[PDB]
């Protein structure tokens, strides 16, 4: 909660969902893979941080 | 003509009880020399930022010149070798401490009109009330036994150097209170220190009760989960 | 909280309407004075509390 | 919380007691639809404190 008053949080506006969605925008890309990404996008939003599920799936998206 | 007494994070406040434990035992071969007297007094004061015990021996200058001497009570020594009860009773500003020449000129000046400055007294004693009904600190048997209707504040300046005691601000702030000279000045300062410590008390309150509602709130979302379950 | 001195002044006039008219306007001089504390008060509080919020974050740190 | 037939049975009746212990039964049996719904919630909140006894006693012997 002090980090919420002050922390390293929040800052920069940077978050890996909007990350991603971001570098695949000036791409010129396919539906199917769209799906797929939005699919994964909802699990990972799902999935914990510290979970290995997590890491193995933002290796993928990356 | 005594050498300053190293005060080591001991702030003691005007008139009120406090007891200063110093790791250097130089300190009791000092009051044991002035036990013989048959008017033992230390002085004590307040040390500037940055406090540096190696300084206060090498430089006098350290401390601040304003002081306060009070009159030594009882030698206890319970758990440490030096244990020294120290309170305040005589105000001084050293017009030079390197250069002791000291001179009781305790300022209270004050108006002939003693009828509406109390009321602003009142208003102090209930913002300290309020302190002490929101952020308990001290027993409230002080107050009791210490009430303003009752006639017994002979000397409001000490209620007032309470009131500022009392308050979570830090040394300088205090040592900016007692250069004020103006009554009404030092009075605006203390209660500017009391609303200050109030919002942070306040804030802190406020913090920490909606961190325990959030919490009970996500052990009843926990429950509306077990109503799925 | 009137001093003693008004409640003896109050408690001097005979007609019920007098001392009645006189004690609503010790009310009302007593609210105006316990008014205008209150807004000095409040003046104060927020010339204190024009102090930067990063204050409050440092004490929160500390 | 009667269904309205069962206000509209109260209204039929005409004499006074009859309503009343009509109104009285159908008052219980609310009550006692309404606490078993607040009873169900009230085990789930003792089911999961067992549980976390039986662990925390768990937690002592480990």
């Amino acid at each position: 909660i002090i980090k919420k008053e002050l922390g390293l949080e929040k800052d920069d506006k940077d978050a890996i969902e909007e990350k991603f969605r971001e570098r695949l925008k000036e791409l010129v890309v396919p539906k199917h893979v769209m799906d797929v990404v939005d699919e994964e996008l909802s699990k990972l939003g799902l999935l914990d941080n510290h979970s290995s599920e997590f890491n193995v799936t933002r290796n993928y998206l990356d | 003509h005594l050498p300053l007494i190293a005060i080591t994070r001991n702030p003691v406040f005007p008139r009120f009880i406090k007891i200063i434990e110093v790791k250097n035992k130089k300190l009791v071969e000092l009051l044991r020399r002035k036990v013989r007297l048959a008017q033992p007094y230390v002085g004590v004061f307040l040390k500037r930022d940055d406090s540096n015990e190696s300084d206060v021996v090498e430089s006098l200058d350290e401390i601040f010149h304003t002081g306060t001497f009070a009159q030594i009570h009882e030698m206890q020594d319970l758990g440490d070798k030096l244990r020294m009860i120290v309170m305040g009773h005589r105000r001084v500003h050293i017009s030079r401490q390197l250069e002791m020449v000291e001179v009781e000129n305790v300022v209270h000046e004050d108006f002939q009109v003693t009828e509406e400055v109390k009321a602003l007294t009142a208003e102090i004693v209930k913002t300290i009330r309020d302190i002490i009904a929101l952020n308990p600190l001290y027993r409230e048997s002080v107050l009791q036994m210490m009430q303003a209707g009752q006639r017994v504040v002979d000397n409001p300046i000490y209620l007032s150097d309470m009131g500022a005691a009392l308050t979570g601000a830090e040394s300088h702030e205090l040592q900016d209170v007692l250069e004020e000279t103006n009554i009404p000045k030092r009075l605006y300062k203390a209660l500017s220190l009391l609303k200050k410590e109030f919002e942070l008390s306040k804030l802190q309150q406020r913090l920490g009760r909606e961190v325990e509602e959030k919490i009970k709130q996500t052990h009843r979302k926990y429950l509306l989960q077990e109503q799925l379950k």
